[PDB]
């Protein structure tokens, strides 16, 4: 029973000896990927996809300038969006668009800021309404 | 002069908020540090969130491998 | 699947217990294989995409230059509702060229009533570009953006004709005919 055990726990085994392995470079990358997730959230509200991906380019560049290391895989709805909180918002009627997730992030991560939405097809009344409910 | 991570990080931000504000093209008009200060609080909440919980999955991750090592000793023992 | 993770992490850390563990390995692996079998569905919806992928471009394509129509004029904006109105109405009024045909008959019968009849003509050339441009040859292409050049005073040069349809326009640019 006990190398039956065993033999089930292999994977989780090497499950975690793959996340013991990746801690350092988590514990590297995680001064620059917060950097850049705040910055997401205090900056990036107010533009397109054109110009949230060209201060991508600026950003990562001014990382990698002062010597502070960052995620080359990272991504804003990965980082900050869980998969609870992402069904949720689907459910409740947000689009399926990774710009509207990315902005329904933005909105649902500010404690300390009013958001003010621009919504000109009225659908986040719709959407906050039944997130919240009465 | 930077001697640790600090200083770096600072230096992010100001070049960061530097570039934002030239490519918004305010020109003579001025520029509110509301979104160096939010990006500077954001950041300060995030890190120490961020580091909780990475604590706490490498805590849990080393107590399951101190587990695992010992069932693993158990057995090669008996 | 990630909350059973999670589920089993804590149970371990706490830590029968090895039935609910057993337990849980296998819904996990039942979960696991419950999503390697509704997996097979992907192919089906390539396909479909891949099918329809020219229609969806050709939309965007006729957005941009409705939206290029509205930023000229405050009246002639255009927004996302009433064009997949627009689009909806198609299947209530070759099957893939039969719907894109549809398509840009029915969008211009609804928006171009909402323009001058400048605007009116510049919309009709310009669809009629983007469903020629793709639907013919290079040298249909061609021959389209030379006559153009030559009713804008842009470009001066005669097209390689071979077609049977651009005799009528090329005898209107020739005889100065320059509304017909």
């Amino acid at each position: 029973r006990s190398i039956s055990l065993v033999k089930s726990l292999t994977f989780e085994k090497e499950r975690w000896l793959n996340t013991t392995k990746q801690f350092s470079k988590t514990s590297q990358e995680l001064i620059g990927n917060c950097i850049i997730s705040s910055i997401y959230e205090t900056y990036f509200g107010h533009l397109n996809e054109r110009e949230r991906g060209d201060m991508l380019v600026i950003l990562k560049r001014l990382l990698g300038k002062f010597a502070v290391k960052y995620d080359v895989n990272y991504r804003f709805i990965d980082y900050l969006v869980t998969l609870d909180e992402k069904m949720k918002w689907l459910e409740c009627g947000l689009d399926k668009n990774d710009y509207f997730l990315e902005n329904m992030s933005i909105v649902m991560n500010s404690q300390d800021a009013v958001p003010f939405l621009l919504d000109p097809s009225s659908h986040m009344i719709t959407v906050i309404s039944n997130y919240y409910g009465n | 002069p930077i001697q640790t991570i600090r200083d770096a990080v600072v230096n992010i931000l100001i070049h960061f908020d530097r570039n934002f504000y030239q490519k918004m093209k305010v020109g003579v008009n001025p520029r509110s540090p509301g979104y160096f200060i939010d990006g500077l609080r954001a950041l300060v909440k995030l890190v120490t969130a961020k580091y909780q919980d990475l604590q706490e999955n490498q805590r849990f991750v080393n107590v399951g491998l101190e587990k695992l090592n010992e069932s693993v000793l158990k057995v090669n023992e008996l | 699947l990630k909350n059973l993770e999670k589920r089993l992490l804590e149970e371990l850390n706490n830590s029968e217990l090895m039935v609910t563990l057993n337990n849980l390995k296998k819904e996990a692996m039942n979960i696991e294989k419950k999503l390697s079998e509704s997996e097979e569905f992907f192919p089906q919806f390539d396909n479909l995409v891949e099918e329809y992928s020219i229609i969806g471009k050709h939309s965007v394509k006729i957005f941009s230059m409705l939206e290029k129509f509205g930023q000229f004029h405050w009246f002639y904006g255009i927004s996302i509702g009433q064009f997949l109105s627009c689009f909806k109405r198609v299947f209530i009024k070759t099957r893939v060229d039969e719907i894109l045909w549809l398509l840009y008959q029915e969008v211009y019968c609804q928006f171009s009533t909402a323009l001058d009849k400048k605007f009116k003509m510049i919309m009709a050339m310009t669809m009629f570009c983007l469903y020629k441009f793709d639907i013919e040859s290079e040298q249909y292409k061609e021959a389209v953006l030379t006559m153009i050049g030559v009713l804008s005073e842009s470009s001066d040069g005669v097209p390689k004709l071979t077609n049977d349809d651009l005799r009528y326009l090329w005898d209107y640019v020739t005889t100065k005919s320059y509304i017909s």
